[PDB]
DNA sequence: AAAAAAAAAAAAAAAA
């Protein structure tokens, strides 16, 4: 069963609103995978990853930068995340999340320049929020918030 | 300007800066001369400035 | 008057 | 080889119950302790200076980005963090023109100058409130840089620009908060520099406070005494014990009546019944004639120390267990037979002294850092020295530029176990709500005191002043 | 079948008007569609607008502006429902709201 | 306490201090921040405490 | 400078059209970028393509069939198009051609 | 009018 969330991103340059936003849906309840969640790394990875994508995930979260539009990394998350959505019959599958001012709309890697994007460009709480209503309507599954887990 | 290897006096600009201490004898821990430390500087090396 | 100065022991360190 | 032994870094209580060893950390991920729905916010200052300051309001909206996160972290945006809504509309604003800001600064009296600019502001203040519908939570006052400059004590006008009260301090911040006091209203001083200082140039063409790669603690301590004035409550303390008042005396000197009169002024933290805290002031002044005693008089201090025991028993219903007064100052055998009698005998009666003239520096070996931050030197069971400032890995620096300076702390009164007094001051050090920083040099008692003190004295006219911090810092 | 009501606006400034004719109509017991409230995050957005207006849409309203009138999105939106309108061969399809004086 | 009071005028004075007097030192001396105080009374002190 | 004609189609089912179109006018003397017309493929093609709906492209050709009109990869690219046309601030860049009864 | 042992008020810079 596919309970997970997966959060794409620019690890070097992007890391710390994904930490924010993975520690506060993982007290949330929220079941959240991130490269920068687990500490250690091996030649496993990349595969992992993918796997992830593909057995586990139920909703795919892109966050959006000058940064993160075209690292191809995250091209591959993002095609790999579109080949499991045409796999899955559910259109609302990919979620990107727009986290900068210089990145506009116009300017939206291909994938994803067609489909809507939860602001998070003035105010992160109401892109939390957002997120939050979003996932309740979709019926992500979750379990019982708990801040414990975060800490 | 430098005992053992360690400089102690040194340009910076137009000024010379000069390390000094300043000691304190203190019996109430133990039998103790307590150091500070600070840092002066003259114009020419020899002249402080006031 | 000793020229090397006291020394403690502190059993907490820490890296750069 | 002397024993040095470490006390563990204390943690500090957040939302949900949750425990953190950072304020800003713990803050940004599990939020405030109480729902602050919104911040009706006053603004007063002059019309050019509105713009700079919704300018930053919006600015700090968004999340601030600092030059490195793992030095300190960085800023995810006020309503993210307080789970509270501070908004550039709904300002009250109030307006301060720019030829009557300048008519009273180019005066030649300081005291005069002070005394018309802090009546200019309150009078308006003052005006507001009590005047108009609209509801201001917090006020915030913006002044421009020239008064600054010529609005404090040995503030010499050029010859050039003088155009043309000795009761009150020649100091705009502490006149300013001490002639506020009888209407309590919460208000905190912003100068222009502090605003979007980008605009101030020097004449390099750098900013004279440039803040490039601080702005995000500029904005978590901003907007932490922001919440705090409004009445919010960003953290608690989890590690004490119940039953403990503490209360911290600061003396400082009056000058406008003759001779110093050395007044005096405390402050109290205890529990609350359940797990609720308090940390309040204790301002019933005492003053204390002679130039240079600092010690109290047995009448004003069992004034003071019942005036204590009561504020504990209202408000949990029985008396302290274990009192422990911290002081700057040393306490004389005169007060302490004072405070013993109107002490109740169940009442552990315990006076500790904390200074920081003891010339002591440890100098690690090897390593261009300093020594870490905790490290405790027990001398013997009634003093000891503790490192309130130094390096700690969160914070991945010291506190520090150079070398940092211990504390002194002897049991002066009293027996107190020496390693349960150094691990309880090291936890006061958290609790500075003014600033949101890892932690204080010293214990918040000796700083808010201080603080209270400094404002207090600033006006002679001061009649039942109020205990709550907001009025204050 | 088709019983949702289409406000089509200006979404970046007529987000107030829209929001409260929606809140009032959904109160009304009218089921009603709009971006900024009944709008997915994460779909394709403009084909979930036209497959709305084509199947869903019983009855069109157009909120009338000085910037609804020539935004590009707001016309294709109108330029759709004019063809669900010769669809449905219903001249009283769409009704046009003026909102701006 | 105060209300079985013989004089109105002192048992009102009394009764508008008890009040008044905690209204004020929460304004004063707490940390909380209260927009509008609400002051509910019983039946029996409006019954017995005016005019 | 953008002088490369785009002609977006239904891979699998418009080859005929598409194949046509394109020989008549690369030997017409106009510059022309389809996805049939190039020989193997990679991963770096679906980047490739956006590039240069964004970098040489000075007019796109949209074939509308019942099959190309509701096409995931001619969907992004027609988003991809409208956009790059909104930068451009040309009105005529997407130039529609119908060839389905 | 000194001594050491303790006090606070103030201004300046540099970071946090
Ligand atoms: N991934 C995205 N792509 C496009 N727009 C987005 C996206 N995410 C959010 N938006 C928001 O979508 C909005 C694009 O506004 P516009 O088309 O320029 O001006 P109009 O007056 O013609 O909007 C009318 C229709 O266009 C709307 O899409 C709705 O479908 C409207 O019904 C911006 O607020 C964006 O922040």
């Amino acid at each position: 069963m596919r309970n997970k969330i997966f959060i794409s991103h620019a690890t070097p340059d992007d890391n710390d609103f994904t930490r924010w936003l993975a520690l506060k849906l993982i007290g949330l309840g929220y079941e959240v995978w991130c490269d920068i969640l687990f500490l250690d790394k091996g030649v496993d990875f990349w595969s992992n990853i993918e796997k992830v994508i593909r057995e586990d995930t139920c909703k795919f979260l892109l966050v959006s930068s000058s940064y993160s539009n075209q690292r191809e990394g995250v091209l591959k998350e993002l095609a790999v995340a579109a080949k499991v959505k045409k796999q899955l019959k559910d259109d609302k599958f990919i979620i990107p999340l727009a986290i900068d001012e210089q990145l506009s709309y116009d300017d939206i890697n291909i994938d994803i320049v067609r489909l809507n994007a939860i602001d998070f460009k003035m105010s992160w709480a109401r892109g939390l929020k957002d997120i939050l209503e979003a996932f309740e309507k979709q019926k992500v599954p979750k379990e019982v918030a708990d801040a414990s887990k975060s800490n | 300007d430098k005992f053992e290897k360690t400089m102690l006096v040194g340009k910076q600009k137009d000024k010379n800066w000069h390390f000094a201490i300043s000691g304190a004898s203190k019996l109430y821990p133990f039998p103790v001369l307590m150091i500070s430390s600070h840092i002066f500087f003259t114009a020419d090396g020899k002249k402080l400035i006031d | 008057v000793s020229n090397e100065p006291v020394k403690f022991k502190g059993n907490v360190s820490y890296n750069i | 080889m002397k024993e040095l032994i470490y006390i563990e870094e204390p943690k500090i209580l957040f939302a949900h119950g949750q425990k953190c060893t950072d304020a800003r950390d713990g803050l940004a991920l599990f939020g405030p302790l109480n729902n602050l729905y919104g911040i009706k916010s006053g603004v007063i200052g002059t019309k050019q200076g509105l713009k700079i300051f919704r300018d930053y309001l919006d600015h700090i909206q968004k999340p601030i980005y600092n030059s490195n996160s793992i030095t300190r972290p960085m800023f995810p945006g006020f309503e993210a963090v307080f789970d509270c809504k501070w908004e550039s509309t709904g300002i009250t604003f109030k307006e301060v023109t720019n030829e009557d800001i300048g008519k009273f600064l180019y005066n030649s009296s300081t005291h005069k100058r002070t005394y018309d600019l802090v009546s200019l502001f309150i009078d308006k203040i003052i005006s507001a409130n009590k005047n108009e519908d609209e509801n201001v939570d917090v006020w915030f006052v913006i002044v421009p840089d020239e008064i600054y400059k010529y609005c404090r004590p040995n503030s010499v006008l050029p010859k050039e620009m003088v155009q043309t009260t000795y009761n009150y301090d020649a100091q705009f911040h502490d006149q300013f908060k001490a002639r506020l006091l009888k209407h309590t209203i919460p208000t905190q001083i912003f100068r222009e520099s502090t605003l979007a200082w980008r605009d101030f140039k020097n004449a390099f063409g750098l900013p004279i406070r440039d803040f490039s790669k601080i702005e995000g603690h500029l904005a978590w301590t901003i907007s932490t005494a922001a919440f705090y004035k409004a009445g919010g409550k960003p953290w608690k303390l989890s590690d004490v014990r119940n039953g403990v008042c503490y209360l911290g005396l600061v003396y400082k000197k009056v000058e406008k009546s003759k001779n110093p009169r050395n007044a005096c002024c405390a402050a109290q933290m205890f529990l609350d019944n359940g797990d609720g805290t308090v940390f309040k002031g204790e301002v019933g002044p005492w003053y204390n004639p002679k130039n240079g005693q600092y010690h109290l008089e047995p009448k004003e201090a069992k004034a003071l120390l019942s005036q204590s025991l009561q504020s504990y028993k209202e408000q949990i219903g029985e008396y302290p267990k274990e009192v422990f007064i911290h002081a700057k100052t040393r306490f004389n055998h005169q007060e302490w037979d004072a405070f013993l009698e109107v002490t109740p005998k169940e009442t552990n009666l315990v006076g500790v002294t904390i200074s920081k003239t003891k010339p002591l520096k440890l100098y690690k070996t090897e390593g261009d850092y300093t020594i870490l931050r905790g490290n405790a030197y027990v001398v013997n069971e009634r003093s000891a020295f503790l490192w309130t400032v130094g390096y700690v890995p969160k914070i991945q620096t010291a506190l520090s530029m150079e070398v940092p300076n211990p504390l002194f702390i002897e049991i002066n009164k009293g027996e107190a176990d020496i390693k349960q007094v150094l691990k309880d001051i090291l936890s006061l050090t958290k609790l500075n709500y003014n600033a949101c920083i890892f932690a204080d040099g010293e214990p918040v008692t000796l700083r808010f005191a201080d603080k209270i003190g400094e404002i207090l004295t600033a006006s002679t006219d001061i009649k039942t002043p109020p205990l709550a911090f907001k009025y204050y810092i």
